[PDB]
RNA sequence: CGGUCCGGCCGGGAACUCAAAGGAGACUGCCAGUGAUAAACUGGAGGAAGGUGGGGAUGACGUCAAGUCAUCAUGGCCCUUACGACCAGGGCUACACACGUGCUACAAUGGCGCAUACAAAGAGAAGCGACCUCGCGAGAGCAAGCGGACCUCAUAAAGUGCGUCGUAGUCCGGAUUGGAGUCUGCAACUCGACUCCAUGAAGUCGGAAUCGCUAGUAAUCGUGGAUCAGAAUGCCACGGUG
């Protein structure tokens, strides 16, 4: 239950419960279950032990939620503190990948927000 | 359109179907496979050298009566407007208003 | 229409039993012109239902629907200066169609699991005189009575 | 010896040979069951052996092409409804009181200029 | 991004620009109206001026600035708020 | 064999066409395989009408190729020779194809 | 019919679907009844279609000095080292906000994974580009086929069967952001589409007021085309369930 760093719930499926760390999607969800030799119906619980004691192996070969975090919120700095236009749109708050903002930025904006 | 766009439609074609062969012959240095990695890199140079109206991809068709650059259909050759003139006189043949 | 008085169109019968009745009451439970699911719902409650009720699977259906048909009910006219109300009888065909709709527009807000499991209480509790389509009838024929001084 | 029809629903047009046997249904080299998903399908391809008393006394034969899963049943329905009319035609009054003899001449209507489908408008500002 | 297979691009009057003026040094800067090269190693700590549309706008570049293209340290329209 | 397309705008000027060359076949020797009517692309095109803005208002033209297809099958010297003797009216396109 | 690799494929056949030329067909023509004896109208008989069989094409006289002098032509006027003309780089795409039109959802009539059937109408030579191999995938590699009922684009999806899922911001929903890539293209920084690995916001059916539709219709599902080197959730088309 508790996987690399932080817990993962037991009543879920495998497949569908490693997908709680920060960093598993269910492509390298079914990595893990193909590299770790498992079933992808057999819960969190009525697993063995060993299985886990592997699991947490293949798990940590990738860069997971530290190193994600880190990295992730390392280049979003690095490209505020140049002058790139990224790094405005970034220290603006707008968006990045040329939207149109004549109307319809709010996921970057924010809410609904009158004068 | 304006007198001067039409001058500079017929002085882009010629350039641009001038120097067709070399074009043909930078392209397939450039996008090949087992050519030269240092020829390569020359013949990429070269492409920004032959002059820049020399491109078919610079030029919007013009119509071949009015100048209008937009609304163009490109089997007549003709507007959007002066194909309705055309048509509705019979000078196109096999032209019939449709209806089914 | 204004003009052309106009005829009530034919239907295909019900696939399984043999009744136009369920010919409408399958169209009912339908979204966006799919006729299988509707098809395929409808002939798991009323199996359902046939079994919880231990009557006949085609006779598990009318002696629901009686405790949901209307006798009476208002329209509204303002003839003179004053929004009135009217009492009127309802049609044969109406009644039918009124009652097969109540239960569908009811059958949509239970919480369970399953359309099936959702359409086989709602017949339930209506061969019961019970529930959401039964209460909705007893606000519809009580507002004949609060409203029979206009006619 | 054998009869003949054609049918056509929306887009489908059905053909059939009737012989005189025990039951046989074959469409496309297929098994009756096997092509068809639903039972009101399976309703309507068999409705006018039900009608006039021929389930039995009868085989058929029956190819389709083009249209979709209501056109290849009805298609064939009005097949059928056509090739029993040449076999011994005293069945025409009952099937003409049926309902089973007019082909349906409805088809999908086209999509004109400004309308967003067949006959849906768009929407509306003052 | 463009195709690998073709390698970066950069203009001619850009490149021997550059390689000459490597090889000759002088920090007054640079100017240029090609806002679209790709940065390449070797001009690594210098000050080019590129065009935003107005006027020429100063560009010291680093270490930091390779991968990108030359547009990116121009912002184009001005712009203070309303 | 020797087959021949027609293609043209008009079916009361291909038929005449065809059955000059049916009436040519048939006069030079024999065994022609008749006009087949092969299909007719109806190439649709729709223009707005109005010089500036009404985008509710169109015009729709068609045009329907017609084309015919014709067989000939033992063909003598002089068959061969009086088919490209022959010329037809504008507006009829063939293309002479042996096989 | 006969061979058949059980593939109309291959001798064959002209029947049938179908492709298209010319015709037959529907007229209130026919039986009854109400009628002012007429005009019609209401039922029903025959028919594939009943009363205009269903759709389209066609928009009277004219009106608001309606709309464009920016498609084109124009009467007068204004400019002529400029209001003309060539070139690089920017700009139409900015954003505190308001309105109009659409797409995707808020989930069990539904997500995901496996197998399985049935369409129509189009387009294609600087073009459509199957087969075969390398790539997790966009796609690069090689080179047949076709001015096309021959060849391609091309697999239909909704559906049907077997699983999994269990009412949760959810295996719902995909917004936004980072890393790595492909293609057309002199060139994707302001600004291209697309695929993979991450990220998983807002939203539990929506206030007053309002919008479309009378039968193959509304409602949902996919496919094509025009403009186009690349680039539409709109536009124009055709069918599937109904
Ligand atoms: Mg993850
Ligand atoms: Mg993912
Ligand atoms: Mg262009
Ligand atoms: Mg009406
Ligand atoms: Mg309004
Ligand atoms: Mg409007
Ligand atoms: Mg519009
Ligand atoms: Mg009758
Ligand atoms: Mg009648
Ligand atoms: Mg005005
Ligand atoms: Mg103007
Ligand atoms: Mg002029
Ligand atoms: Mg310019
Ligand atoms: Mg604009
Ligand atoms: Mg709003
Ligand atoms: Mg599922
Ligand atoms: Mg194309
Ligand atoms: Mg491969
Ligand atoms: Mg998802
Ligand atoms: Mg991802
Ligand atoms: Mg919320
Ligand atoms: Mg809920
Ligand atoms: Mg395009
Ligand atoms: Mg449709």
């Amino acid at each position: 239950a508790r996987i690399a760093g932080i817990n993962i719930p037991d009543h879920k499926h495998a497949v569908i419960a490693l997908t709680s760390i920060y960093g598993v999607g269910k492509t390298r969800s079914k990595a893990i279950l193909a590299a770790a030799g498992i079933a992808e119906d057999v819960k969190i619980s009525e697993l063995s032990e060993g299985q886990i004691d592997t699991l947490r192996d293949e798990v940590a070969k990738f860069v997971v939620e530290g190193d994600l975090r880190r990295e992730i919120s390392m280049s979003i700095k690095r490209l505020m503190d140049l002058g790139c236009y990224r790094g405005l749109r970034h220290r603006r708050g707008l968006p990045v990948r040329g939207q149109r903002t004549k109307t319809n930025a709010r996921t970057r904006k924010g809410p609904r927000k009158p004068i | 359109a304006k007198q001067s766009m039409k001058a500079r439609e017929v002085k882009r074609v010629a350039l641009a179907d001038k120097y067709f062969a070399k074009r043909a012959e930078l392209k397939a240095i450039i996008s090949d496979v087992n050519a030269s990695d240092e020829d390569r890199w020359n013949a990429v140079l070269k492409l920004q050298t032959l002059p820049r109206d020399s491109s078919p991809s610079r030029q919007r068709n013009r119509c071949r009566q009015t100048g209008r650059p937009h609304g163009f259909l490109r089997k007549f050759g003709l507007s959007r407007i002066k194909v309705r003139e055309a048509a509705m006189r019979g000078e196109i043949p096999g032209l019939k208003k449709a209806s089914w | 229409p204004r003009r052309r008085v106009i005829g009530q169109r034919k239907i295909l019968p019900d696939p399984k039993f043999g009744s136009e009745l369920l010919a409408k009451f399958v169209n009912i439970l339908m979204v966006d012109g799919k006729k299988s699911t509707a098809e395929s719902i409808v002939y798991s409650a009323l199996e359902t239902l046939a079994q919880r009720s231990g009557k006949s699977e085609l006779e598990a259906f009318e002696v629901a629907l009686e405790n949901v048909r209307p006798t009476v009910e208002v329209k509204s006219r303002r003839v003179g200066g004053s929004t009135y109300q009217v009492p009127v009888e309802v049609r044969p065909v109406r009644r039918n169609a009124l009652a097969m709709r109540w239960i569908v527009e009811a059958a949509r807000k239970r919480g369970d699991k399953s359309m099936a499991l959702r359409l086989a209480n709602e017949l339930s509790d209506a061969a019961e005189n019970k529930g959401t389509a039964v209460k909705k009838r007893e606000d519809v024929h009580r507002m004949a009575e609060a409203n029979k001084a206009f006619a | 010896n054998q009869y003949y029809g054609t049918g056509r629903r929306k887009s489908s047009a059905a053909r059939v040979f009737i012989k005189p046997g025990n039951g046989k249904i074959v469409i496309n080299q297929r098994s009756l069951e096997q092509y068809f998903g639903r039972e009101t399908a399976r309703m309507v391809v068999r409705q006018p052996l039900e009608l006039v008393d021929m389930v039995e006394k009868l085989d058929l034969y029956i190819t389709v092409k083009g249209g979709g899963i209501s056109g290849q049943a009805g298609a064939i329905r009005h097949g059928i409804t056509r090739a029993l009319m040449e076999y011994d035609e005293s069945l025409r009054s009952e099937l003409r009181k049926a309902g089973f003899v007019t082909r349906d001449a409805r088809q999908v209507e086209r999509k004109k200029v400004g309308l967003r489908k067949a006959r849906r408008r768009p929407q509306f500002s003052k | 991004p463009r195709s690998l297979k073709k390698g970066p691009f950069i203009d001619l009057h850009l490149l021997k620009k550059v390689e000459k003026a490597v090889e000759s040094g002088d920090k007054k800067p640079l100017r240029t109206w090609s806002r679209r090269s790709t940065i390449f190693p070797n001009m690594i700590g210098l000050t080019i001026a590129v065009h935003n549309g107005r006027q020429h706008v100063p560009v010291f570049v680093t270490d930091e600035m390779v991968g990108h293209k030359l547009g990116e340290f121009a912002p184009t329209r001005t712009y203070r708020g309303h | 064999r020797i087959r021949i397309r027609l293609k043209a705008f008009d079916h009361r000027l291909i038929d005449q066409a065809t059955a000059e060359i049916v009436e040519t076949a048939k006069r030079t020797g024999a065994q022609v395989r008749g006009p087949i009517p092969l299909p007719t692309r109806k190439e649709r095109f729709t223009v707005l009408i109005s010089p500036h803005v009404n985008k509710d208002a169109r015009d729709q033209y068609e045009i329907r190729t017609h084309l015919r297809l014709v067989d000939i099958v033992e063909p003598t010297e002089k068959t061969v020779d009086a088919l490209m003797r022959l010329d037809l009216a504008a507006g009829v396109d063939v293309q002479i194809s042996l096989g």
